[PDB]
RNA sequence: GGAAAAAUAAGUAAACCCUACCAUUUGGAACAACAAGAAGUCGUAACAAGGUAUCUGUAGGUGAACCUGCAGAUGGAUCAUUA
RNA sequence: AUGGCAGUCACGGGUAACGGAGAAUUAGGGUUCGAUUCCGGAGAAGGAGCCUGAGAAACGGCUACUACAACUACGGUUCGGCAGCAGGGAAGAAAAUUGGCCAAUCCUAAUUCAGGGAGCCAGUGACAAGAAAUAGCAAGCUGGGAAACUUACGUUUCUACGGCAUUGAAAUGAGAACAGUGUAAAUCUCUUAGCGAGGAACAAUUGGAGGGCAAGUCAUGGUGCCAGCAGCCGCGGUAAUUCCAGCUCCAAUAGCGUAUAUUAAAGUUGUUGCAGUUAAAAAGCUCGUAGUUGAACUUCUGUUCAGGUUCAUUUCGAUUCGUCGUGUGAAACUGGACAUACGUUUGCAAACUAAAAUCGGCGUUCGACUUAGGGAGUAAACAUUUUACUGUGAAAAAAUUAGAGUGUUCCAGGCAGGUUUUAGCCCGAAUACAUUAGCAUGGAAUAAUGGAAUAGGACUAAGUCCAUUUUAUUGGUUCUUGGAUUUGGUAAUGAUUAAUAGGGACAGUUGGGGGCAUUAGUAUUUAAUAGUCAGAGGUGAAAUUCUUGGAUUUAUUAAGGACUAACUAAUGCGAAAGCAUUUGCCAAAGAUGUUUUCAUUAAUCAAGAACGAAAGUUAGGGGAUCAAAGACGAUCAGAUACCGUCGUAGUCUUAACUAUAAACUAUACCGACUCGGGAUCGGCUGGAAUAAAUGUCCAGUCGGCACCGUAUGAGAAAUCAAAGUCUUUGGGUUCUGGGGGAAG
């Protein structure tokens, strides 16, 4: 069936940026697919979107500015102490230039970078650049 | 798609947006009730009564204007239908199935179809059982197929 | 997603299944099985020995030669060894029942490409390393 | 009254034997067997539609490779012909 | 009484397995070891027993047995157990002196003085680690050069320079030594006088020179597939670049080869990070509990204040060899507050305001001082229970990292720095990491878990009953405090959507899906009824075969067993194997259609089951055709083979059993995405013509085989619309592979 939603709608973007798409539909839509979305918005990767109200769990469009690189998400979410974050930095990110690795927290969802501001971190969510 | 390894499609039936009831009728949630009472007294599935409330008197969606669902209308009634229609007719077929093996025991096909079916029920009774929505000492194995059909 | 599970709650899982997948390899399969004790050193890096007899083996496919070696008697183990006596004159100096030293050639196994079933070299003549023999200003006795 | 040897019963239980079983090592032969190699010997299976094809399964026969029946697959010697 | 444990691996077996601290290599993650200075454990020849004591089953104490060691006048005895040191024997690839002392570290005792193979000294000692010499300088000759002087090979000069069986004196440890230091003594080191270097010397090896793998293009000598080399390619058979050796070269260099186990290269065991059409590898196919994996909703949000933070700066003040302060904007953090909005009580502190009092001046203008009031400000009680994350408590020392620190550098020790305050001064022995399980604690995300649905819950008041603390104590009342009910009041009384998830209901319809019946049709045989006439049949040719007791042949008809043609095609259905004459029953299925219910019920799956052409097997049927074995002809040098004539088992069936097949798309299932295009099969919805057809066409569209074109997507390529969305390496799950042959 389906899983991980975040994983659903984001490689469906991936294969936009990729394919050049002017724009996407995502399906299957969350609170988390949502906040990832404002926080790569907030970054500067996606452009405006608009969440059109399915009365059953809502549909996502998100413009395409034409710089996102590559955006997935980590197979189970592992758990990250945050001395466990190199490891991850030179692991998922193609630089020590475009730290983009979103996680959960208690202290809710950072950016890679956030969660050493916040001094927090935890699970792992997904990634951008 | 249940069961198959191959096949699979959609079948239909998407709930307009507007969540409230149809303009043109007018109708108490207590008008409804009674025909859905009525209508389940005579021997009624809650399945079909919605089928009817829809073919008949025009009321697409009685959830939508008692903010009831059926079942439950039905359940606070006293008219609740024992078992599940989910199981009831899985089961039924189920049979259906035995009797018809009976006089042609060589019939393969359909021994097979059968296991299928049997073993549905079985995922039923494991998930009605856990909602406390039937005796745990419930088992279908030929005796609780036969015990209905009395 | 592939062959391997992905799940939090599968660590057992993989674990057990890396474990298995595991004797597929030679090197592991090798040293587990206990194989290295009974070899003829019975794991050990040399071995002494008397000399049983000098015969000669001949060479393999594009080569055609005849081949030293030395027919030896390992002491603990009691096992008849085929032993290759390295550089050119020397089985001259290997006189028969004298004590000799072996070791293997080349990861205990293939013997060198020339020569045929034998797995051993021989370095020591009643306790004189061979390649001292094989130099005049070193020994001789 | 204390108290040595002796003797006593229940007990801990050494060794030994018998009855089963486990583990680890190590052993054994003529004929036989296995391994590898070749311009040994007899033929030619396979490649080439390799004398009108291989190949899989199963069955039966034969100096030998293999042939043959039934059923498949092309990795075929076809990606094709109701007018 | 009958339990206790177990696939979340019991029980049992192996371990050249005593566990840790740690050790070796390491991008990250890992891989392999830990006999061995710390700690804990076990044991003293094997095994049991015991005395004694505060304390051991001790074992440098005892008893018996098993196997042993020492003496004997053979009666009997041993303070007989070295896995303590030093030594022998043994084993074996393999590990030092039967030395010295109590001086240092500690220990023991009645104990400042005694004893200690603990321990320290020394011997042996290329395990291993630190530093480091085997030469340096210059003249001259000379090659180079080179800058020059300058049409040519000639002079000046200088230089990174570089050569020499030519020159020359300075330098210096090895060495060897009176002294001093040091020491328990002795050895050595260190300081140091007399003595101490010029070529076989006062000294470099080891291992190579085809490729990988740095270095011979020697026309070198010997050898002639011999001797031998070679890690793997390969060298060698008379002109070897790999043998033997010379020469010259290269590499590491007081070191360098070799053997074996092991680390990395190994994304060649892969969680990160592989492969699985054809190279090894998807199971033939479905069901299915363990396991693994699971859709979306529940304070969002705004305003303002404040603390820093950053960053920006048509900018300000300071300092210099690079920082601070100030202002804006901005973001976000934070923390407040307030907004139907993360808490309540307490005590503290309190900050301001509304009243009332008192005090002063002239009821009021105002001011100081009181009660009430919450923020804020702490501590305890609450927010379903964990995961997970923060943080600190704990995680021995030594080791690793690491600060200070010129042990002659360094290993490394932890010391040392200044006598110019010197009967004293200054400064040190820091710090980090320590994951796994436990504790304290801050928390808002994801994830799981939970609360009110039979009803009952919640809050509140009263009534009643049970239980009960302090009231001295015992009763009896009352009462506080818990619990039980009944009632009445209050509250918007209490059940998220409905997943282009899944299960059911229903509706016409579609299919060579299946099981019973039934029913044909030619044909092959074989038989009857007639009909002739000499050949049929079979091959390349013929031959066994059949035939005027009539063949082959023609017509009619019958029996029988199997089979379903032509229509039948990249078209249909079935989980797969598989499934095509008619008609009738029996239970089943997809897809489409749904403003129907149910609402996570689900994906995949070890166990564990249902199927699974052929061929084959058991016991009965049946027996037409074809036909393994067999019998024959022919063909061949050979034919028990490819052709031909016959023929048994089977092939058909009932009931059992067998499970494999190039069981093939050689491409696991569920899910989402992404190029173009028509044509299909099934369903549906609009429309047009005829006509009013279970038809045709146009246009949609779900679902199903399949094809065409194409990819700045994949690949080793063939090729792949998926074999794609994988170094920009991670949706969920099952199975499989790890050079070849021996081998399934
Ligand atoms: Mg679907
Ligand atoms: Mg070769
Ligand atoms: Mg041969
Ligand atoms: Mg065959
Ligand atoms: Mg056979
Ligand atoms: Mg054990
Ligand atoms: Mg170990
Ligand atoms: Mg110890
Ligand atoms: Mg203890
Ligand atoms: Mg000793
Ligand atoms: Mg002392
Ligand atoms: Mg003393
Ligand atoms: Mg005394
Ligand atoms: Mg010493
Ligand atoms: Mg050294
Ligand atoms: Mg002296
Ligand atoms: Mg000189
Ligand atoms: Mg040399
Ligand atoms: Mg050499
Ligand atoms: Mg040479
Ligand atoms: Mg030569
Ligand atoms: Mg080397
Ligand atoms: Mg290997
Ligand atoms: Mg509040
Ligand atoms: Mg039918
Ligand atoms: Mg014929
Ligand atoms: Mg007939
Ligand atoms: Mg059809
Ligand atoms: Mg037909
Ligand atoms: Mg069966
Ligand atoms: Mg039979
Ligand atoms: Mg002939
Ligand atoms: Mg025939
Ligand atoms: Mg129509
Ligand atoms: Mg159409
Ligand atoms: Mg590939
Ligand atoms: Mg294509
Ligand atoms: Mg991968």
């Amino acid at each position: 069936v389906k899983v991980n939603i975040l994983a659903e709608c984001l490689k469906d973007l991936v294969n936009a940026e990729k394919m050049g798409k002017k724009q996407v539909l995502l399906r299957p839509v969350s609170k988390v697919v949502l906040k990832f979305l404002r926080i790569m918005q907030k970054n500067g990767y996606i452009g405006e979107f608009e969440v059109i109200d399915d009365h059953r769990s809502k549909k996502v469009v998100v413009e395409l500015i034409g710089r996102i690189n590559k955006c997935g998400v980590i197979s189970p979410r592992y758990d990250v102490p945050l001395a466990d974050f190199e490891k991850w930095t030179n692991n998922i990110l193609p630089s020590r230039q475009f730290g983009n690795v979103v996680l959960t927290t208690t202290y809710g969802i950072l950016t890679h970078e956030e969660c050493r501001k916040r001094h927090t971190g935890g699970k792992i969510l997904g990634f951008f650049y | 798609m249940q069961m198959k390894g191959k096949g699979k499609g959609i079948s239909g039936s998407a709930l307009p947006f507007k969540r409230r009831s149809p303009k043109w009728l007018h109708m108490t949630p207590s008008t409804v009730v009674d025909l859905s009472v009525k209508l389940a007294k005579k021997g009624l599935t809650p399945s079909q009564i919605g089928v009817i409330l829809r073919d008949q008197h025009g009321i697409p969606q009685v959830r939508f204007l008692t903010g009831q669902k059926i079942l439950r209308i039905l359940k606070k009634n006293g008219c609740a239908p024992q078992l599940p229609e989910d199981l009831y007719f899985l089961i039924k077929k189920a049979l259906s199935i035995r009797k018809h093996l009976e006089k042609n025991r060589k019939d393969k096909d359909s021994k097979y179809r059968l296991i299928l079916v049997e073993s549905r029920i079985h995922r039923l009774s494991r998930y009605y059982k856990l909602n406390q929505k039937l005796p745990p000492k419930w088992k279908y194995n030929a005796q609780t197929a036969s015990a209905l059909v009395q | 997603g592939v062959g391997k599970p992905r799940g939090i709650r599968a660590g057992r899982k993989l674990a057990r299944h890396r474990k298995d997948q595991r004797w597929a390899d030679n090197d592991f399969n090798k040293r587990l099985l206990g194989s290295r004790w009974r070899n003829p050193f019975m794991g050990a890096s040399h071995a002494k020995g008397l000399v049983t007899e000098k015969i000669g083996i001949e060479s393999k496919q594009p080569n055609s030669a005849v081949r030293k070696c030395v027919r030896v008697l390992l002491r603990k183990n009691s096992k008849k060894i085929a032993a290759f006596v390295p550089m050119d004159g020397c089985l001259n100096f290997l006189a028969e029942n004298d004590e000799v030293l072996v070791a293997g050639l080349g990861r205990q196994g293939h013997a060198v490409g020339d020569i045929p079933g034998v797995r051993f070299k021989v370095v020591c003549v009643k306790g004189i390393s061979l390649l001292a023999l094989f130099k005049g200003k070193k020994e001789k006795r």
